[PDB]
């Protein structure tokens, strides 16, 4: 299961 | 960070993101917030960007460690190992936790900034809480599942079902469920729901904001695949 | 790390490598070297590997941060930020040679772990030289010259052509050539003639050892194809 | 130009 990832502005 | 202008932390934060020095990054926005003065949308986004790849490299490495502790209970130090891994984790998530609470939120009176917010302290119980172990688990998950509530409260009264953070908030929520709460059934209903009010709302937006929340409707659908 | 015990330190490195956790592993290594006891083939790979990734993402930030200084001079934050990034690699690469100074060189009377730590002494001032300007880039880039040359010189003496550390020593002595020394024809000839020398000892070798003797040949070979 | 990787032990 994926959250956002999120981890690029 | 405290003898650095403000604008320098985020012009700083800016070119540790492009280096993928994300702790540097982290600690640029923790000082940036520390001066006291609200976040823009780009500088929540900075803030965020950059926990959420420091708490994400520890969180993969307790759960490498987690694995190999538990095949090893089929000397002490994969579970001291694993036990520094999990204090760090937990010390940054409590870090951002605390930005949130001094003064992030309080001051937070848009929607967009509250719900951005909210969501956020979500996701650092939910981290806390995949690591917690026992009673304190349960009062953990409960803040976790506070703060997702209040945000999606407001998210349904305030923003369009397309809105990004109203579909990113929602995606994690459904994650908590499934993951963290053991409510695979909310999960899956809250997924789908989130799905089909935005697919709805697709016929209002541009081509740009198309793009941005079908990625998110993607995702929930590819959670939604995997769950059924 | 000087209350936990040399064994513990070695494990713990090798969970870190599993984690990905590199800061940690060379932490973790340092300890382990500084207990005094010399190390074995294994525990010397765990060092340069530990450090070799800490440093690797130093290099890579600082060359990114160096590219967006140099097309800004085509405020002061660039350039500080560089720095602060330049000066934490040149901290790591002073620790490196520390302990290869103080004392695993001075110990090292095999051929084997002589010529890797002399190897690593080229890496690390090869790095430091990287970041160097001006004249002390001149006793720099010397330091890594004479390290490297001392390593080639026990190499050949001492280790048959396909040996995998006396390979990567050429091809990294090769490197030091090319992009520091500013001697690419001496990098070619140096790969050229490593690779040559190796392929004629191939027949002598084990499958297992054959096949970690033609992959650093490769690498050689893929300079070789980007030089000329 | 390649040195040798050396991120795996
Ligand atoms: C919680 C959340 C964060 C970011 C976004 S987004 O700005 O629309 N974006 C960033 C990550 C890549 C995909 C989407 C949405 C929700
Ligand atoms: C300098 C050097 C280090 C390691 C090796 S190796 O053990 O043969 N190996 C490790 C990296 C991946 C490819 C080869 C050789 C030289
Ligand atoms: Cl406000
Ligand atoms: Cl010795």
């Amino acid at each position: 299961a994926g959250s956002i990832p999120g981890r690029r502005s | 960070m405290g003898s650095m202008e403000r604008a320098s932390l985020i012009q700083k934060a800016k070119l540790a993101e492009q280096a993928e020095r994300y702790e540097d990054m982290a600690a640029f926005m923790k000082g940036a917030v520390e001066k006291g003065e609200e976040l823009s949308c780009e500088e929540r986004n900075l803030l965020s960007v950059a926990y959420k790849n420091v708490v994400g490299g520890q969180r993969a490495a307790w759960r490498v460690l987690s694995s190999i502790e538990q095949k090893s209970n089929e000397g002490p130090e994969v579970r001291e190992y694993r036990e520094k891994v999990e204090t760090e984790l937990q010390g940054v998530c409590d870090t951002v936790l605390g930005l949130l609470d001094s003064h992030l939120i309080k001051e937070a009176g848009d929607a967009e900034s509250r719900v951005f917010y909210l969501k956020m302290k979500g996701d650092y119980y939910r981290y806390l809480a995949e690591v917690a172990t026992g009673d304190d688990k349960k009062r953990i998950i409960d803040s976790a599942r506070s703060a997702y509530q209040e945000a999606m409260d407001i998210s349904k009264k305030e923003m369009p079902p397309t809105n990004p953070i109203r579909l990113g908030l929602a995606l994690n929520f459904s994650v908590f469920h499934y993951e963290i709460a053991n409510s695979p059934e909310e999960a899956i209903s809250l997924a789908k729901t989130t799905f089909d009010e935005a697919m709805a709302d697709l016929h209002t937006l541009s081509e740009d904001s198309y793009k941005d929340s079908t990625l998110i409707m993607q995702l929930l659908r590819d959670n939604l695949t995997l769950w059924t």
